[PDB]
């Protein structure tokens, strides 16, 4: 019929919206986790430099 | 006379023919309209399925 087609269109539009939001959230999560692991490496490096300075002291 | 007993029938079949012709003309026209509507509905269903054809 006709209204069934409208329902089919609507039931896919929200699917597209959800997929777009999912992609955005995935990108943001990956970027944040990469920054966090980089800061972990930074903290390890800072600990090593503190240890070396304590050795010189 | 013997004329009238048949002429009565002669005129009688005139209205018979008129009713039959107008009725059959209406019948064929409405039948064709119904067939066109059914064809439209069937095509609507099939082509609505095929316009979908997954998205």
């Amino acid at each position: 019929m006709d209204a069934i087609k409208k329902k089919m269109q609507m039931l896919k539009l929200d699917k597209e919206n959800a997929l777009d939001r999912a992609e955005q959230a995935e990108a943001d999560k990956k970027a944040a986790e990469d920054r966090s692991k980089r800061l972990e490496d930074e903290l390890v490096s800072l600990q090593k430099k503190l240890k070396a300075t304590e050795d010189e002291l | 006379d013997k004329l009238k007993e048949a002429e009565t029938r002669a005129e009688f079949a005139e209205r018979s023919v008129t009713k039959l012709e107008k009725s059959i003309d209406d019948l064929e026209d409405e039948l064709y309209a119904q067939k066109l509507k059914y064809k439209a509905i069937s095509e609507e269903l099939d082509h609505a399925l095929n316009d979908m054809t997954s998205i």
